[PDB]
C-alpha cells in the first residue's frame, strides 16, 4: 500500500527525490545526487555507528 | 536551455530561502 503512493518508478528518479528533500532549492543533476546518498550512511568519514 | 530546467524547477521548488542558494542558482 505504500508503493501507491510512490511517486518515483526508478533508481535515478528516486536519488532526485532525496535531493529535493535534502538540499531543496538547488537543481540536481546526476553525479551530485549519487554522491550525496552515498555520504548521508554509507561513508567512513560523515557516519560512524561506534 | 539551461533556462528552461529552471523553470522545471521554479514552479516546483521547496521554497528556499538561503541567499547562497538563489545566487549559486
Amino acid at each position: 500500500e505504500t508503493l501507491r503512493v510512490d511517486p518515483t518508478n526508478d533508481r535515478l528518479s528516486a536519488l532526485v527525490e532525496i535531493y529535493r528533500m535534502m538540499r531543496p532549492g538547488e537543481p540536481p543533476t546526476r553525479e551530485a545526487a549519487e554522491s550525496l546518498f552515498e555520504n548521508l550512511f554509507f561513508s567512513e568519514d560523515r557516519y560512524d555507528l561506534s | 536551455a539551461a533556462a528552461q530546467v529552471l523553470s522545471s524547477v521554479e514552479s516546483e521548488i521547496g521554497r528556499t530561502t538561503d541567499p547562497v542558494r538563489m545566487y549559486m542558482r
